[PDB]
């Protein structure tokens, strides 16, 4: 830990949280800009949260291009301070600023693609992300994206045991998460990505239900209500209701109209009902859309 | 198979391996512990499974808060008057890891009798967590067993059950068990299970995912074999009644093969 709060410089704050609130600030002997997460023990009337204890552990050894790195953990009696490597911004304020410009199919591609890389790297270290959504993805200014946020990680066995439930921001929740499965794997995150994938597509969320059921339904519409044959056991599942209304399956190029067929095979994969046929990171990796994937830089600034 | 993470269980299996070695404590501490026994241990280990028992906390808890205890123990030097604080923030801190609803801290301070406060179980989760500098997602012996058992043709739940309980009595004795690994007492215990409960023996397919043969896990083997035949007698017990529940098959009621013909 060869770190000391009296050799940051404060500059503004850049994001806030359970935890607390996060800082940009510079060093002052080598120079780095980092993001310093104050979690504040002061509340210590349960110790050190599980949640900081969860991402700080799990971030310590999950070294990776595109997922954020925990540079150091400065922990006094009263604070705890992580400081994080510095990015310029996250992926929902992006797609705002790149309002009625879109995102270039380029940027898109190398995103999806940069995504994938910390996914599977997360996946390969029994580690769960359970909360991927664009507010938490970080990009640079060289055309670097990267997971962030583990407060909602978890450390996975093989098999899998059940793990806490409604986990997932509600717009991004897988369906086998809405319909109160005992299990949940690796297939929640990809899951999760496919939304964002769609989003980065449209700027605007595929699912954005204001109910678990709600959301589901909303989910049904677009993909189809699930049945024995696309989904063995969904009707089995503990919060599937027969009583269900039965959508047909729209057809796909109509979920996302500008994709074309390399990207709707991708997303149709990432958003298979049936979590075992739904696509895994390592293998989408390999996946056509990918042919002729690039890193730009983002087109826009900070 | 997407609980089992086809496209992941090597690298992951791969990954707990090194990681194994790395969160290893030091086989020989208990002799630098100038004031502590691996008697006093056992009665904490012991005591750590009741109270696993008591809050129904996962056994991969019980697992973790044991490996934070040794790798502490292998570099802070503890009075005896103090075992069981160590004991008491490993066990906070692997719940608050491992379970959906941790124990209240609260909860923690009354286990212990009200020998300390909840300043000082507070204080010693600290400590705990700059001692182990925050290195809390370390490979037990379950994660071991839990994919070794995909190897069964088929699944048996007595095996299974009974893994875990050989398993679980290894945490008690630092003698001899610190010397080896997470993996490997797995493999001991996966095979003295599979052996006691179907007569079959460590399968090819393990050989193929490991490395380990029985050549090389003997040693560990045989000192596994003589823990099971001495369980009965052993000072400490609570494993045993553990494992007498339904919820784990009453495994400690049946009886270990006399011989391994290994
Ligand atoms: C010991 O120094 C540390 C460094 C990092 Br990164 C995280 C936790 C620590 O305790
Ligand atoms: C001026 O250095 C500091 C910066 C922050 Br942020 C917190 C405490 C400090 O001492
Ligand atoms: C832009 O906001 C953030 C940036 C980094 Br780096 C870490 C946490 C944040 O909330
Ligand atoms: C589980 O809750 C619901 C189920 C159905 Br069907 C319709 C409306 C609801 O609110
Ligand atoms: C005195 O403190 C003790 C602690 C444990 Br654990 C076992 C035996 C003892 O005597
Ligand atoms: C002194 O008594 C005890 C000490 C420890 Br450590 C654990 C359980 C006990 O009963």
């Amino acid at each position: 830990g060869p770190g000391s709060m009296e050799n940051f410089q404060k500059v503004e704050k850049i994001g806030e949280g359970t935890y607390g609130v996060v800082y940009k600030a510079r060093n002052k002997l080598t120079g780095e800009v980092v993001a310093l997460k104050k979690i504040r023990l002061d509340t210590e009337t349960e110790g050190v949260p599980s949640t900081a204890i969860r991402e700080i552990s799990l971030l310590k050894e999950l070294n990776h291009p595109n997922i954020v790195k925990l540079l150091d953990v400065i922990h006094t009696e009263n604070k705890l301070y992580l400081v994080f490597e510095f990015l310029h911004q996250d992926l929902k304020k992006f797609m705002d600023a790149s309002a009625l410009t879109g995102i270039p199919l380029p940027l898109i591609k190398s995103y999806l693609f940069q995504l994938l890389q910390g996914l599977a790297f997360c996946h390969s270290h029994r580690v769960l992300h359970r909360d991927l959504k664009p507010q938490n993805l970080l990009i640079n200014t060289e055309g670097a994206i990267k997971l962030a946020d583990f407060g909602l990680a978890r450390a996975f066995g093989v098999p899998v045991r059940t793990y806490t439930h409604e986990v997932v921001t509600l717009w991004y929740r897988a369906p086998e998460i809405l319909l109160g499965c005992k299990y949940y794997s690796t297939a929640v995150d990809i899951w999760s990505l496919g939304c964002i994938f769609a989003e980065m597509v449209t700027r605007r969320a595929l699912f954005p239900g204001d109910s678990e059921i709600d959301q589901l339904f909303r989910i049904f519409r677009t993909l189809g209500t699930p049945d024995e044959v696309v989904w063995p056991g969904v009707t089995s599942m503990p919060d599937y209701k027969p009583s269900f209304p039965k959508w047909a399956r729209q057809d796909f190029s109509k979920v996302v109209p500008p994709l074309d067929e390399d990207g709707r095979s991708l997303l149709s994969q990432m958003l298979h009902y049936d979590p075992n046929k739904r696509i895994s990171a390592k293998a989408a990796l390999a996946h056509p859309f990918f042919q002729d994937v690039t890193k730009p830089v983002p087109h826009l600034r900070l | 198979g997407v609980n089992e993470v086809p496209d992941y269980h090597e690298d992951i299996h791969t990954y707990l391996r090194e990681m194994e070695v790395k969160c290893k404590p030091k086989v020989g501490y208990m002799k630098k512990q100038p004031d502590i026994t691996n008697s006093m241990r056992a009665i904490l280990v012991d005591w750590l499974v009741e109270v696993g028992e008591e809050y129904k906390l996962q056994n991969e808890t019980l697992h973790l808060a044991v490996n934070y205890i040794d790798r502490f123990l292998s570099s802070m030097s503890v009075l005896r008057g103090k075992l069981q604080l160590v004991g008491t923030a490993a066990m906070l801190l692997a719940s608050k890891f491992e379970e959906i609803y941790p124990p209240e801290v609260a909860e923690f301070v009354y286990i212990t009798d009200d020998t300390y406060t909840k300043k000082q179980v507070l204080r010693m989760e600290h400590l705990v967590l700059k001692v182990l500098a925050f290195d809390l997602a370390a490979p037990t012996i379950n994660q071991f067993l839990t994919q070794y058992f995909l190897h069964q043709q088929p699944a048996n739940c007595k095996v299974e059950s009974l893994a875990m309980f050989l398993g679980e009595l290894s945490l008690i004795d630092a003698d001899p068990y610190l010397k080896y690994l997470p993996s490997v007492i797995a493999a001991a215990a996966f095979h003295l299970a599979l052996y006691t409960v179907t007569g079959q023996s460590w399968p090819e397919s393990l050989v193929q995912k490991t490395g380990y043969t029985l050549e090389t896990l003997k040693p560990c083997l045989l000192d596994l074999h003589q823990t099971y035949l001495r369980a009965p007698q052993h000072a400490q017990q609570s494993i045993r009644e553990k494992y007498k529940n339904s919820k784990y098959h009453g495994v400690s009621l049946l009886n270990p093969p006399e011989t391994l013909n290994v």
